[PDB]
């Protein structure tokens, strides 16, 4: 015989142990694995998929209206179109995205993001907007002049139907303590919307969000969404 | 109310693997039965609890092997003499076999049904259930019907090939002089997990166990 | 401008022809290494591999959306419909093409998303959808809550599925090609729906002097049809 | 009433091996005895239960080694003080040796009879019985008689060489102040199974334990 | 000594386990195996044997 | 005792019995920063209700350990005493400091008194 | 199976034992170690640091 002695924590069951177990059907020969498309190896692949954003934060709007912000000839420059806090933990135009839902299963997140906007107006509709980005710790712009002084793109949707923004870096975790703001993405109406007589006087803009290959997650937890 | 910020340094991606995402041993069932239904019966499924159901429903097809751990606890009723070391039998009934109807049923002696005999004062029983489906992967979403006839049209989204089997637990020396209440906890740990075709996560609250209906809020 | 010639049918389309392949996999016949364990099928190269054009639908300012479940939409149409009624086993891909006709003064955005294994919702009840609710045939269904995609998920996250965007100021056509999406080598066509092509007006259609009609044309063509053999000799 | 159909994909034949077909540990006996017959006695055989008997009778000659597992359960009677950890002795008596007649019998101390001393609160006892037949294989069907004289002609189909031995189980510290009822379950797992000359399966119900008579239905 | 710890499901008896057991007769020397015809290695051999069918279904 | 978080699959759990060897598990270094800070010369935030927490860094918390009795309800009574033993492993330390001399006045504020 | 027997002092907990234990988070991937100055390897380094003396013993 081999003399052995039992270590502390011997006859215990840890929910996170990694040990082999006795097979119940030693000779079952399961069904062969056929080829099925769309295999997922890492859940980081899900956060890089573009998903729609609920940019329309106007309280009292429910359903598909939350996914589109309206530009109309009544809207007067220099109006404020929409505000997107860059925190994927609080309520905002980002909580409905795939990135937010997947990252909510974890605790610490850090990486870059991508934000895409598409102008769904008539062909001859034209105008300009200012797409400002406030770095973390700064103050979101209040008028168009403050937006122009920061990092911005003068998006002219008359020529380009879509624009892409590359957020440099975001971070956050859970520590009542809540992680501070990680920046804003703001839109201001540089000119007024110009449309022909036959075209509609109101237009809409939709947005998408995603993450780059440098995103990461840690400390998987239980998602609050029941 | 405190807006604190910390510098986050991270590296590596092995934590977010689907094997690690879905390879967590979680409670799937928990039932209590008295000394004299008279025994534990439950068909194995994932959708019993909302958290694990939502975790699994992010994918369309998942193929995995199931590891089951049974943790029994015994609580006495009404004089005291100690907790008996009762022997417990846990039997897996495949989808093509009958299930017992009573404690002293004939199917408890079936040689084709795997059985584990474990005691209360021992480490929890544990066994692995291989992938036992007709198809090559489980289907959490079924856009179809079982058959071409009535009494099946009322079962939409139910595929008979998606059933995982029945787990039956009894107490061999059940009859005791006084009383006892036994609580069974089942822990399921998927292994060799492979998933296909990711889907949008569930948002609205669930309305039924097997019909993906939704309500407000 | 080119032609989408497929056997007996052809559609005049626009020069875009992006042709999004679902999960980056061309449809193909069932491989030999997997056909040995089951019954050997016989492939009809004609004329099931042809474009079937459904009746055009109307895109108004209040449209919620339309979904067509495959192969239910083609289960009673032409040679494909004839074949599925006589063979009990079926396996094929699909090639869905959506085209819209609108002027330069029209606006609106459509999301052509192919949802695999889309199980219907039946909002605010505990009872599953009836047979009449799911099998709508070539007429197709109409979304009642397109925001939740009629399954409790979110339309915002529906872009994870093979999808194509139609922006009336940029393009008017979409082309999604779907391979065999199933956990089994072959399946029964009359009871199970592998795919579900859905068109949802994310941005409402609007105009001032336009017709407010904007018809939508949908065309579906099976790609690599396979059916169980029905004329195997029993001699020897 | 639902006519469902599924695509079946299969490969491999190791599942249908006779070693796997007959290598399932099944209940062969189950008896209960009181504190003070006074002990457990049973000659080892396969024909006790209809299922295993039919499984074995598909072949004419089978040669195998027997693995025996004893699972004891104890149930108390009438005040309560706990389940005693009584010591149990299980002894195999070969075909050429006498069997005990009482609890305190002399054959319990025989050095030529293998014995296992195990306790109730321990894992079930287990031992392997080698192929112990005069011939090279067991014969489930015997078309002959034991001898040439009377009182043997009434035993048709009984071959003395086909007996497998006697298994006797007792409680060493049997005498206890109050009471107890002990149930013994015997599990037999054939090993190194070899079979010859397959036969048609039994159809009609059995009428006797050792005479292959048949009745209607 | 060798420090060991007991895994879950340690002192359990699974009806489908595959473990060696202590021999009861370590020195028995069983009867030699003579040659017997009709050995069956796989039960798939039984299904390929032609057997009669009850075609007359007249009740 | 009968709370929902007892069934969480993301929280490690150990099921052990009284008549068994004591349970034992290792907790890896689980801090946001690269090292624990026993002395913090700073505040958690820039707002009120945090200025009263000086020297408290949220990143320095080590987690919560919760122990319950699964079969708690018993006919008569019992009193359970839990002893926790912590053994640091792979220990690395930086920047040594003078030892404490005066008696401690609070658990998390390094105040001092006489003697 | 491997026949083993339990040595004396088997199921004991010594406060000075040196044995590995089951990790609670097998796939946590802790924070990388950045470079921090003033690492101490041995406490003998502390006693060689000059420190002031209370020479004034006047009560």
């Amino acid at each position: 015989g081999v003399p052995t002695y039992l270590l502390p924590g011997s006859s215990q069951f840890m929910t996170t142990d990694d040990h082999s177990s006795a097979p119940a059907f030693p000779d079952f020969s399961p069904t062969p694995e056929i080829h099925i498309p769309g295999r997922v190896h890492n859940m980081l692949e899900l956060v890089q998929v573009e998903s729609m954003m609920e940019i329309n934060n106007v309280a009292g709007s429910s359903g598909m209206e939350r996914l589109r912000v309206e530009i109309s000839v009544q809207t007067d420059m220099d109006a404020l179109l929409f505000n997107i806090p860059l925190d994927i933990q609080l309520d905002g135009p980002l909580r409905s995205t795939l990135l937010a839902n997947i990252a909510r299963y974890y605790t610490h997140w850090s990486g870059s993001m991508e934000m895409t906007f598409m102008f769904c107006g008539s062909f001859m509709a034209t105008g300009k907007v200012i797409l400002c980005y406030t770095p973390p710790g700064g103050s979101c712009p209040t008028d168009r002049e403050s937006a122009m002084l920061g990092t911005h793109i003068v998006w002219d949707f008359g020529l380009q139907s879509s624009i892409t923004l590359v957020i440099p870096w975001i971070s956050g975790s859970h520590f009542k303590s809540i992680n501070a703001n990680v920046g804003y993405v703001t839109c201001f109406m540089q000119t007024n919307l110009i449309v022909p007589k036959e075209a509609a006087t109101s237009t809409y803009i939709i947005g998408f969000a995603a993450a780059k290959n440098d995103f990461s997650l840690r400390l998987m937890r239980d998602s609050p969404d029941i | 109310a405190i807006q604190t910020r910390a510098v986050i340094n991270q590296h590596g991606t092995s934590e977010t693997l689907v094997e690690n995402f879905l390879g967590r041993a979680a409670l799937v069932m928990m039932k209590d039965f008295e000394y004299k239904q008279n025994f534990f019966k439950w068909t194995i499924n994932t959708r019993s609890y909302v958290q694990l159901r939502r975790k699994f429903e992010l994918f369309t097809y998942i193929r995995f092997d199931s590891e089951i751990t049974i943790v029994p606890t015994i609580r006495l009723y009404t004089s005291y003499s100690g907790l008996p070391n009762l022997t417990l039998q846990a039997m897996f009934v495949p989808v093509g076999a009958p299930t017992p109807k009573s404690q002293d049923s004939y199917e408890w002696q079936s040689a084709c049904n795997p059985s584990v005999f474990f005691k209360i004062d021992d480490p929890p029983a544990r066994m692995t259930i291989p992938f036992m489906c007709i198809n090559s992967a489980y289907g959490m979403f079924y856009d179809g019907f079982a058959g071409f006839e009535k009494t099946a049209n009322g079962l939409y989204g139910i595929n008979p090939a998606n059933t995982m089997g029945n787990l039956c637990i009894r107490v061999v020396n059940a009859y005791q002089p006084v009383q006892y209440t036994i609580t069974i906890r089942i822990y399921l740990k998927p292994k060799h997990i492979k998933a296909w075709v990711p889907r949008p996560p569930r948002t609205m609250p669930y309305m039924s166990i097997a019909n993906t209906n939704y309500t407000g809020h | 401008v080119l032609q989408l010639k497929l056997g007996n049918s052809a559609i005049v389309t626009q020069e875009a022809a992006n042709m999004c392949c679902a999960y980056g996999e061309w449809p193909s016949y069932l491989p030999d290494n997997e056909a040995t364990a089951i019954d050997k099928p016989t492939q009809p190269e004609t004329s099931t591999d042809r474009f079937y054009t459904l009746k055009s639908v109307k895109w108004e300012g209040t449209s919620t959306g339309w979904w067509w479940k495959l192969p239910d939409a083609l289960n009673q149409t032409g040679m494909f419909g004839q074949n599925v009624q006589y063979h009990y086993l079926y396996r094929s891909g699909f090639l869905c093409h959506v085209q819209c006709n609108a002027t330069k003064f029209h606006q609106g955005a459509l999301l052509v998303v192919a949802i695999p294994e889309h199980q219907l919702g039946k909002y605010n009840t505990g009872t599953s959808a009836s047979f009449d609710d799911v099998m709508k045939g070539k007429t197709g269904g109409v979304f009642t809550h397109p925001y939740v995609l009629d399954d409790g998920t979110s339309l915002a996250c529906s872009l994870i599925f093979p999808h194509q965007w139609i922006n009336l100021r940029t393009n008017n056509s979409a082309t999604i090609m779907l391979p065999w999406m199933n956990c089994a080598p072959m399946d029964f066509a009359l009871r199970h729906n592998q795919w579900t092509l859905a068109i949802i007006p994310v941005v409402p259609l609007n105009t001032s002097g336009g017709t407010t009609m904007v018809p939508i044309t949908v065309s579906i063509a099976p790609m690599c049809c396979e059916f169980n053999g029905l004329r195997n000799a029993i001699t020897q």
